[PDB]
């Protein structure tokens, strides 16, 4: 929560707004940046009736966990592994979002250093 | 039917906080005429009540014993 | 007469309500509308036999 | 919260008698909200229900 | 729950609270020991006796009745009438 | 026999209420310690929280100019 | 009941005031009528505008629920000042101080909710990323049209 | 409709030839038989009204009011036979004859195919009601209440006579079935403005409109119990019936003539309900609540949407049963304590528990508890007035606060609290009284099972 | 020192904080004794009828009947049309009617102007 | 039963019960108990009642209203023809009401049946609902409580004048 | 919903800190928990709010039943300043009141841990009105304060109730 | 102030009532029994300090500022006994306190369920109706002219008489019916 103090009490030009980012292109700094792989077919997570918040890039572990949770009834404590798989891949997605946030903050620091160098140079 | 009240001569405030109250009253020239009326609350079975962490940790000893037995049971039962 | 509460208050209402739902309610359209059951990759349909094909192989993370 | 309220509870056994603050009277008289709103808002209706509308 | 009071039980409890009061010697006290004339007590002491009666039996005696209960038998009769004992 | 009322003293306790009260207190602490032994991450944390300041500019794509 | 015990017009002469006070079963020195502005009160006494909660509850009333005696001249708003209704009883804190404290607390809380809405907390993360063009067909997009390609990359 | 007119007229030799102990039993029995026969009027169709003859017809608006009218007569005979027990025998038969004559006038008021015959029956209902109030009312102010009830109504209705004869001379007819097809649009002129006022103000008085309601907290209060039952349950509804017949001819000028009167009801139902918060007279509280409930019917008829007419006719039938039961409860206490002051007899649930259950049920129907038809009419009117203008929900919702607040206050003041010590003639509930309460409440609760019969011609 | 209690319309002054409570003057003794005598005479007049075995009914209270007659029937014979009553009857009688008239009229003019210009979202509105 | 064309349901695809655990679920045993205790006696009672039906078979009929001339070809103030036009129009209005109710039932049954992916898998029912509500609104809305075929014809002629003016200004 | 729920759960839990009638304290407890439910609807977590309803029902009905056992055992006495010393005199009610208070405050792996803690973990880690979160946390501290106020004045200490037990 | 027998409170009565209200509010402030007992003896010393004050203006002034002391130091929610006015169980059982005259309205088939009770009620009603005229003529021969001065009632002066206006005091309902 130090970024709240850096955006509110410091300057907001170098701090990334949450509502509108990335403001930088995704290829800006990457040689041949590959896309994210979607494992679950659109028809598969359509027929699994997943919540639209849950149809992210890591819903295939959620499909495996819900199939486990159906097949292991009444033993409701018998699918901790599939639940931890889905929780770990949601954790990895959250780490990717933190990496996007830190990338945007470092590129705003780069733009700040760029404009200060252009003011000090010419 | 007829209930027997206990003796009034057994309620003495020595060893209770009423004694501390009466001493702090006699330190400024007062005396406590309702001490033996309040003396039963600090005596008998209502003396030595637990603290708050002793209140929360009611049954913690047997719970810890059952916990150690169950952890040893699953630590042996996996083999 | 030992478990007449399980006969008069439970079982006779299950009879009445099952008759009412089977021959008066489900005989009318859209009265008991059930959500269609959830389909996973790897299932076998009872009404068709069509095996749902399983998911693509995972990019294993751990 | 448990620690702070244990401190407040252990201070109750002490022989110190303070006058209550406005914080205590605000927390105890229900934020003064039923003392105001249940006296004022019925009054302004019921007088209006008799002096203005009825009579 | 709620055990019924009797005149003997109320009399025992009123005299019991008065035998635990350090301004009354418990050998001179009887059921008709007037507090200001026989026992020689202050009006403040009479107020404290009625407040101890209230804390004993659990119901408030109003002041228009508290300022007139001047012997323990009056207190027993008042608690009897306000609690309807010997039904 | 039901409980007789007492005067200015500690009331009569039944054996059953005491052993049931102690049994459910021990049940509570057994459950707290058991689930704390097994889960241990709903309280203390499930996954490690990574430090963003320790990340390299190479993996985040910050070309030096 | 008959005519001379019913309420009548506003008394002006002191003998009419005394007959009115005798009618309402109260002293002449305590009998104040309502001011004769023509609101329809007549000779009815202005009782001192208290709730019936303030009456002595240990007193033996003829009506214990109402705390009101038989023959006692009722307040004009007696149905208003019942104990199921508006209370005038003395409050431990002053009325103006209560109003100032409650208005200050509510206004300060609403101001701080406006401040926290202007300055919200959040987490150091980007947007949540969804496949299939931010789930275009799932969010109700029509299949005959085609969305612009929303592409998310690895990081 | 002659199969209901002739039995109602044969109630006159049935009551004038009965033995002196038999004139209540025979009239009650055969008026219940007429009320049983009234259900044949439910031969209604989705397009065509049940058109009997040149003179009489019955759609789905007149039909529930007819069933309620023919049902109200035995209940009035049960309510009124106790306080007329020491009455002279011939005056007792004159009272029953005035009730029979009023039923006769009402059942061909609601089925009048032609509007001047509607007017003649509509104003013929004054005379038995006037005679019942001013002859069998209890207090001195029954005479002034009869004067107010007569002279607000006639001052409203004689311009209606002039306007209906004008429609007769202009359109050529006053058949409602003809005027469904020959109705011409009514443009904006001052002549058509006073045409609208002359066609509407009589029914505005009979509803009553707020500001013109002053006859009612006398006429409903000073009347005997059968008079209060027929005034609250049926005679207010002649205004809404006549409005729903007459606003066919008043388009499109109504769309800007309704604006003052809508205000007069939307504020007026706030006022009279507020007045019910400070009524010391219980029967006057029920009267002002009747004004408060009929103000919604006035708004629903003036905004003239289908949901509004359905809610208005549901609320008319529901308020008929509810206000009739409330007056009968107030009379059941007046027959004991002999005073209409509400603060006098308190704590009556300790003394009369089943009668307090009837008080509870009539209070819950008064405050529009779902799924009662009180709530159905209330709710449909609120829906249509929200679609009319969205702000009106404020004046609706605030109304629904105050409507609760006097309904339970009436329940708390009379039935709850400590009972009054010096009142000791509180007899147990008679079987006639509980029968009366059930014959009000049980149809009002059974109509929630099948409410489509009380939802008017455009259900 | 101590904050003085400020009495209000809906929070009155306590009995013990009123400076007239401590009057030992003989005129206040006469007033309290005369009120005691009136109250005792009314009390005796009540409970003679209240304790009567022959009485079966309602002990009528002319104070109560007098109160209801003042609240109901005495209002118009003691009304005078003057400045105060005319301004209060115009302010509270036709004022809110004018207010709600202009509010509902402006709202319906705005709504009708939006509808006949094709601007109001009336897409599924078919119940009216 | 009903017609599956006016009340459509897609074919049900339930998956096969594939138990992973060795614990037997209570649902299958309770389904067997519901078959033995409940479904079979109710079935026997309905078979008895249906045999008592089949001992006396008789029929009712659906009433067919032949089309009378509408309000457009009735002379003005001619009640014998415009009466029939108005009755025909009221019956058509009540039937259009029931058509809108059928499409609402289709839409709501689709929403519950498709469950969580209802916004994607009920576009056709939503589109048919939008069309039939648009048609019902253009036909019968704002006619008032005193609606008639004359009111409906006047609304239609106003809409046709507006459409003709909008077509002429766009040419 | 977020600002209204945070306002309610602050205000009622603040009012509960100094009350003396035990049923008033538990009523402010349940209204503070309803304010927390309104908070977690306001952060777009409706299923955690419904989980907190289903969770809250058990221990809050049990805390009122324990209060009623105390009130009936002390002859219709509902004030906490005439209680005390009931740790041993009412041992089963003491056990269940401690378990209910720990389920209310969010003892780990009791029932209130399985919704309310997650609520806090979703109220922290979300794009939130920050003042609403901060008042939610102050209310969370106040819950522990009035819960141990109940435990201290009712169960712990010495007796204050009248002498006929 | 407002009392049935006396027209006023004496100064001594006002001091006693302020003393009792101050100790009750002090007990509300000072929850525990030893701590209350200490501060209650201190308050008793504060009342014993000005006990022998002979200037009635000075004593009335001290009582007035002692009332202001009490009004500043009162508890916002004082302890009220459950059956005291303002209590939690106050006037709770008033819905169960049916008066005796309703027993007169019972049906004879439900009076026959209790033969001895109603047979014993009949002699109570008979005793009341033969005592009523004697106690009315006792009240009128003893009340001074101008009506009664206080609301007190005389006792039964003769043997065989019952005290005047006794029925609704004796036949009041129980506190727990
Ligand atoms: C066509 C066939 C229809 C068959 C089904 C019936 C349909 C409804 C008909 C009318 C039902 C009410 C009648 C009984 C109550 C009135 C009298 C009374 O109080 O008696 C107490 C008495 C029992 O009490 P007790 O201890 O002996 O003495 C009473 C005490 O003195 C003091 O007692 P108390 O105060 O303690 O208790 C009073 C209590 C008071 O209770 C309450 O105040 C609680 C009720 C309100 C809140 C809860 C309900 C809210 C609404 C939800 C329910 C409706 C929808 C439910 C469906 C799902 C959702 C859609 O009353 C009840 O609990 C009654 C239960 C039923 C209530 C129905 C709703 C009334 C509330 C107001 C209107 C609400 C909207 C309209 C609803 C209409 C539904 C059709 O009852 C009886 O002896 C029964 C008498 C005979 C009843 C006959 C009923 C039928 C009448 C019609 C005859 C012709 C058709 C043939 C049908 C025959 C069926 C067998
Ligand atoms: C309850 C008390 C209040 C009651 C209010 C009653 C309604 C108020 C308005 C009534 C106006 C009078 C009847 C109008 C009948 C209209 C018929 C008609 O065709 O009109 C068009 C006709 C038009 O004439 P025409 O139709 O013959 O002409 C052909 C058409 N033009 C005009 C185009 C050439 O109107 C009139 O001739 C005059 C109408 C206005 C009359 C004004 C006088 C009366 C004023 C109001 C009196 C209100 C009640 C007074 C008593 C109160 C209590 C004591
Ligand atoms: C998301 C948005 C959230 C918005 C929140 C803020 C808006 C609302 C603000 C508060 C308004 C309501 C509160 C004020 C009225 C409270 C009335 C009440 O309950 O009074 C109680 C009173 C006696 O109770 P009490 O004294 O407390 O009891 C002590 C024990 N003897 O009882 C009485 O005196 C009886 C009185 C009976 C008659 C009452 C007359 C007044 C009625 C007021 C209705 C207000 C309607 C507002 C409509 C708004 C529409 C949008
Ligand atoms: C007190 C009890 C409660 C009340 C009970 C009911 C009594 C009143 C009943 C009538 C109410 C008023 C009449 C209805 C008004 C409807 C709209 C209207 O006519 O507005 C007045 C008019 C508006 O002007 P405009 O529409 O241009 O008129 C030209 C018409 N060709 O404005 C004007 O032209 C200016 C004013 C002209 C004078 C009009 C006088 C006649 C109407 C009132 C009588
Ligand atoms: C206006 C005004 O001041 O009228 C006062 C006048 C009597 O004047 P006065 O004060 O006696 O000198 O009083 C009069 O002239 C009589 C009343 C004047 C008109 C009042 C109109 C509004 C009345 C309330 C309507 C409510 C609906
Ligand atoms: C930055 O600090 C991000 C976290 C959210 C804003 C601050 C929240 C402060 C309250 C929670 C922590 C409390 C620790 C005692």
């Amino acid at each position: 929560g130090a970024h709240l103090a850096r955006r509110y009490l410091g300057d907001a030009s170098v701090e990334p707004e949450p509502l509108r980012m990335p403001t930088f292109p995704p290829d800006y700094g990457f040689p041949e940046r590959k896309e994210r792989e979607m494992v679950a077919t659109q028809q598969e997570m359509n027929d699994a009736q997943l919540v639209l918040q849950q149809r992210d890039y890591c819903a295939h572990y959620l499909i495996r966990f819900l199939k486990c949770k159906r097949d292991s009834f009444p033993n409701f404590l018998a699918c901790k592994h599939e639940q931890h798989d889905w929780d770990y891949c949601e954790h990895l997605d959250y780490v990717k979002r933190m990496k996007e946030f830190e990338r945007e903050r470092r590129l705003l620091q780069r733009k700040k250093r760029r404009e200060q160098r252009e003011a000090d140079m010419a | 039917s007829k209930m027997e009240l206990p003796d009034y001569k057994q309620w003495k405030i020595e060893g209770t906080p009423l004694e501390t109250v009466q001493e702090k009253l006699a330190a400024r020239g007062l005396r406590d005429p309702w001490g033996r009326n309040e003396a039963w609350r600090y005596m008998g079975g209502f003396a030595n009540n637990v603290s708050f962490v002793g209140a929360l940790l009611k049954g913690f000893k047997w719970g810890f014993a059952a916990f150690v037995v169950a952890v040893g049971a699953e630590y042996y039962l996996e083999s | 007469r030992h478990s007449i509460f399980a006969f008069t208050h439970v079982l006779i209402p299950v009879w009445i309500i099952h008759y009412y739902l089977k021959y008066h309610v489900t005989t009318k359209p859209y009265t008991i509308v059930e959500k269609k059951p959830r389909i996973f990759p790897g299932d076998t349909i009872l009404e068709t036999g069509e095996v749902i094909p399983p998911m693509k192989e995972f990019p294993d993370q751990h | 919260g448990f620690i702070l309220a244990l401190e407040i509870s252990n201070t109750t056994h002490y022989l110190k008698f303070n006058y209550p603050s406005n914080t205590f009277k605000f927390s105890n008289l229900l934020g003064y909200y039923p003392t105001i709103m249940h006296r004022l808002t019925p009054y302004m209706n019921l007088t209006m229900s008799q002096k203005s509308a009825s009579s | 729950d709620a055990p019924p009071l009797t005149l003997e039980g109320i009399k025992d409890r009123v005299l019991y609270v008065l035998k635990l009061y350090d301004k009354i010697d418990p050998e001179k006290l009887s059921v008709n020991s007037h507090f200001m004339k026989d026992l020689g007590l202050d009006s403040l002491d009479q107020v404290e006796i009625i407040m101890a009666m209230e804390d004993e039996f659990g119901f408030e005696i109003p002041d228009i009745d508290a300022e007139k209960l001047m012997c323990p038998q009056e207190i027993v009769d008042y608690i009897a009438d306000k609690k309807d004992v010997y039904e | 026999a039901h409980i007789e009322p007492r005067y200015r003293q500690f009331p009569q306790l039944t054996r059953s209420q005491v052993i049931q009260a102690e049994f459910f207190s021990a049940t509570m602490w057994f459950w707290i310690l058991w689930r704390f032994w097994h889960d241990s991450d709903a309280v203390l944390g499930h996954f490690p929280y990574p430090d963003p300041s320790q990340w390299t500019d190479e993996e985040l794509g910050i070309p030096p100019d | 009941i008959t005519k001379d015990m019913l309420p009548g017009p506003y008394p002006k002469t002191p003998e009419e005031r005394a007959a009115a006070a005798k009618k309402y079963n109260m002293r002449v020195e305590d009998y104040e009528p309502y001011p004769d502005d023509g609101m329809g009160y007549g000779d009815y006494p202005k009782l001192p505008d208290r709730s019936q909660q303030e009456r002595d509850p240990w007193y033996d009333w003829d009506h214990p629920d109402l705390r009101l005696n038989w023959g006692e001249p009722m307040h004009w708003d007696l149905d208003m000042y019942i104990r199921n209704r508006v209370d005038t009883s003395p409050t431990p804190v002053n009325w103006n101080l209560m109003c100032k404290h409650l208005f200050g607390f509510v206004a300060f809380m609403l101001f701080m909710f406006w401040v926290g809405e202007t300055y919200p907390t959040y987490q150091p993360v980007g947007p949540k990323q969804y496949p299939y063009n931010n789930l275009y067909l799932e969010r109700g997009g029509d299949p005959n049209k085609e969305p612009e390609p929303v592409v998310h990359y690895e990081i | 409709m002659l199969k209901y007119i002739i039995p109602t007229m044969m109630l006159m030799p049935l009551t004038w030839l009965s033995k002196n102990s038999m004139i209540w039993i025979n009239t009650t029995l055969h008026s219940l038989l007429i009320s049983l026969t009234s259900l044949l009027l439910l031969n209604q169709f989705g397009d065509n009204s049940l058109n009997f003859s040149l003179t009489f017809f019955s759609d789905s608006l007149s039909t529930p009011l007819l069933i309620l009218t023919m049902w109200l007569l035995p209940l009035m005979l049960m309510a009124s036979q106790h306080h007329l027990s020491k009455e002279n025998l011939a005056r007792k038969k004159l009272f029953i004859s005035m009730l029979i004559l009023l039923q006769l006038f009402l059942i061909m008021t609601f089925t009048a195919t032609e509007l001047i015959f509607f007017y003649i029956m509509f104003e013929a209902t004054l005379v038995p009601t006037l005679i019942i109030i001013t002859r069998w009312g209890n207090q001195t102010e029954r005479l002034n209440a009869g004067l107010y009830f007569l002279f607000y109504t006639l001052a409203g209705s004689l311009p209606l006579l002039v306007a209906l004869i004008y429609i007769q001379n202009t359109m050529g007819s006053l058949n409602f079935l003809i005027l469904q097809y020959w109705v011409q649009p009514m443009p904006n002129s001052w002549s058509n403005t006073f045409m609208w006022l002359a066609c509407m103000m009589a029914f505005m008085v009979k509803m009553p409109l707020y500001g013109l309601h002053l006859w009612l907290p006398k006429a409903h209060v000073e009347a005997p119990i059968a008079g209060s039952m027929v005034l609250a349950a049926i005679l207010l509804k002649l205004g809404g019936y006549g409005m729903m017949r007459i606003t066919l001819l008043l388009n499109p000028i109504t769309d800007f003539m309704a604006y003052p009167f809508i205000m007069l009801s939307l504020w007026g139902m706030i006022m009279t309900s507020s007045i019910c918060l400070r009524q010391t007279d219980l029967k006057s509280l029920i009267a002002y609540s009747s004004v408060s409930h009929m103000a919604l019917v006035i708004v629903a008829i003036l905004i003239q949407t289908p949901w509004s007419y359905m809610g208005a006719t549901a609320l008319m039938i529901a308020h008929g049963l509810t206000s009739s039961m409330l007056f009968c409860l107030a009379n059941s206490n007046y027959e004991r304590v002999h005073s209409r002051t509400m603060i006098l007899a308190r704590g009556l649930q300790t003394l009369l528990p089943l009668m307090a259950a009837w008080w509870l049920l009539a209070s819950l129907t008064n405050l529009a508890l779902p799924p009662s038809i009180n709530l159905i009419g209330e709710l449909f009117v609120v829906m249509s007035t929200f679609s009319w203008s969205n702000i009106t929900i404020i004046l609706m919702g605030l109304n629904m606060v105050i409507t609760a607040l006097y309904s339970l206050y009436m329940l708390i003041t009379t039935q709850r609290g400590k009972h009054t010590h010096h009142i000791n003639n509180i007899l147990p509930s008679f079987t006639r009284e509980n029968a009366l309460m059930s014959l009000h409440m049980l149809p009002l609760l059974l109509l929630s099972l099948n409410p489509k019969i009380i939802l008017g011609p455009l259900y | 020192s101590f904050p003085k209690y400020e009495p209000s319309r809906l929070a009155s002054l306590p009995t013990t904080l009123d400076p007239a409570e401590y009057d030992i003057s003989s005129e206040t003794r006469k007033a309290q004794a005369e009120r005691l005598a009136i109250r005792s005479r009314l009390k005796r007049e009540y409970q003679l009828q209240y304790n009567d075995p022959s009485r079966r009914g309602v002990v009528e209270d002319p104070a109560l009947i007098r109160w209801t007659c003042a609240r109901s029937a005495n209002v118009y014979p003691n009304f005078r049309p003057n400045t105060k009553t005319s301004l209060l009857g115009a302010l509270f009688g036709i004022g809110p009617l004018i207010f709600w008239y202009y509010v509902f009229k402006t709202d319906r003019d705005r709504k009708e102007k939006l509808i006949q210009e094709g601007k109001l979202d009336r897409t599924f509105n078919i119940s009216y | 039963s009903w017609d599956k064309d006016v009340y459509p349901e897609p074919p049900r695809r339930t998956p096969a019960p594939s138990p992973q655990t060795s614990l037997p679920n209570p649902i299958t045993y309770l389904t067997k108990a519901f078959d033995l205790l409940v479904d079979r006696p109710v079935t026997l009672v309905r078979e008895f009642i249906e045999r008592q039906h089949a001992k006396n078979k008789y029929y009712y009929y659906h009433r067919e209203f032949r089309r009378v001339p509408d309000i457009t070809e009735c002379h003005e103030k001619d009640v014998l023809c415009m009466f029939e036009a108005e009755m025909q129009w009221k019956r058509d209005y009540k039937v259009d009401q029931e058509i809108v109710n059928i499409i609402q039932e289709r839409l709501k049954a689709c929403q519950q049946r498709e469950g969580e992916s209802h916004r994607q898998n009920c576009a056709k029912e939503l589109q048919q609902f939008t069309q039939v509500v648009k048609a019902y609104q253009d036909r019968y809305h704002d006619l008032g409580a005193h609606y008639s075929a004359r009111k409906c014809l006047a609304k239609q002629k106003q809409r046709m004048l507006a459409e003709r003016k909008a077509t002429k200004e766009a040419a | 919903m977020l600002c209204l729920g945070a306002m309610t759960t602050l205000f009622t839990a603040m009012c509960a800190l100094t009350q003396n009638d035990i049923k008033k304290i538990i009523a402010f407890s349940t209204s503070s928990q309803l304010g927390l439910m309104m908070v977690t609807i306001g952060i777009n977590q409706p299923h955690l709010a419904f989980l907190h309803i289903c969770t809250h029902a058990f221990f809050k009905a049990m805390l009122f039943m324990c209060s009623g056992s105390i009130i009936h055992s002390l002859n219709d006495e509902q004030d906490i300043r005439k209680m005390g010393g009931l740790f041993k005199a009412m041992p089963f009610t003491t056990t269940a009141l401690i378990i209910g208070s720990l389920a209310l405050t969010g003892m780990p792996f009791l029932t209130g841990f399985y919704s309310k803690d997650l609520i806090i973990e979703s109220a922290n880690t979300s794009y939130t009105n920050a003042w609403a979160l901060l008042m939610t946390l102050v209310a969370t501290s106040f819950t522990a304060i009035y819960s141990t106020r109940i435990i201290f004045f009712a169960l712990l200490g010495q007796p204050r109730f009248p002498t006929l037990i | 102030a407002f009392l049935p027998s006396a027209a006023y409170l004496t100064h001594q009565q006002k001091v006693l009532q302020l003393y009792k209200r101050a100790l009750r509010h002090l007990e509300s402030r000072c929850v525990h029994r030893d701590k209350y007992r200490y501060f209650a003896c201190l308050l008793r010393a504060r009342f014993d300090e000005h006990k022998n004050e002979k200037d009635m203006v000075k004593a009335t002034q001290l009582l007035r500022e002692a009332e202001k002391e009490f009004w500043h130091g009162q508890h916002p929610q004082p302890y009220i006994f459950p059956e005291s006015p303002g209590g939690t169980s106050y006037e709770r059982y008033e819905c169960y306190k049916v008066p005796e005259w309703c027993l007169d309205d019972w049906h004879p088939s439900e009076k026959a369920m209790y033969p001895d009770y109603f047979a014993k009620r009949e002699q109570w009603k008979k005793l009341r109706r033969e005592s009523w005229e004697r106690e009315v003529k006792q009240l009128q021969e003893e009340t001074p002219v101008g009506g009664p001065r206080t609301e007190a009632l005389p006792p039964a002066r003769k043997q065989g008489d019952l005290p005047p206006l006794w029925w609704h005091i004796v036949t009041r309902p129980r506190e727990r019916p």
